[PDB]
């Protein structure tokens, strides 16, 4: 019965790593955004448009 | 539709909502990406003829 429960808890923990490691890359992309706006148009002028 | 398929599931907690939730959080963004990368102009600007 405890190999039961120990395989299905550990099951559930793996998959919250897994989105937890997929959600954390799209927010570093986002912070890559960040900081490039931050470079172009604080610290200076962007010409692109929009 | 099995029943006892059912019962048996249930006892492994809320797996099918999570993975439910999931795809209906990637269908609704290939709608936000459609509509940012193209509803980019206000109005229907008509061709001269």
């Amino acid at each position: 019965q405890i190999d039961r429960l120990i395989t299905g808890r550990l099951q559930s923990l793996q998959t919250y790593v897994t989105q937890q490691l997929i959600r954390a890359a799209e927010i570093r992309a986002s912070a890559n955004l960040a900081a490039t706006k931050m470079s172009e148009c604080v610290l200076g002028q962007s010409k692109r448009v929009d | 539709d099995s029943t006892e398929c059912s019962n048996l599931l249930l006892q492994y907690g809320s797996f099918c909502t999570q993975l439910n939730r999931a795809l209906t959080g990637i269908a609704v963004e290939q709608d936000k990406n459609t509509q940012e990368v193209f509803a980019q102009v206000k109005q229907i600007y008509k061709t001269p003829p």
